[PDB]
């Protein structure tokens, strides 16, 4: 609303790389969780056997 | 705990009991052959304590 079209760019990017980043290390800590997760389920599939 | 030994550890190595495993070589990875004893042909009986 304030910004044309080109100094716009400027503050869009500076937003865009920020929740990129956000979105990455939400999905980088899904990861790491994940792998304990999964541990526990294998050790819970090797408690059922 | 499989191809140098004997498991007890049930579905460890195959589904039955475990005799004994080989091993071979496979790109990046490791196959198992697990050899096992599946009881068959099973029959009714009467029985007591
Ligand atoms: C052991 O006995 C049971 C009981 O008779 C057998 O199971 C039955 O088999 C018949 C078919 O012949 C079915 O119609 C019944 O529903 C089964 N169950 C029951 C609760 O009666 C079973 O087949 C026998 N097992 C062996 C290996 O002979």
């Amino acid at each position: 609303s304030r910004l044309d079209k080109v100094e716009a760019e400027v503050q869009i990017d500076r937003l865009i790389t920020g929740r990129l980043q956000s979105l990455q290390t939400y999905v980088t800590q899904q990861l790491i969780r994940a792998a304990e997760i999964r541990a526990s389920a294998n050790l819970a599939a090797t408690k059922m056997s | 705990e499989c191809v140098l030994g004997q498991s007890k550890r049930v579905d460890f190595c195959g589904k039955g009991y475990h005799l004994m495993s080989f091993p071979q070589s496979a790109p990046h990875g490791v196959v198992f052959l697990h050899v096992t004893y599946v009881p068959a042909q099973e029959k009714n009986f009467t029985t007591a304590p």
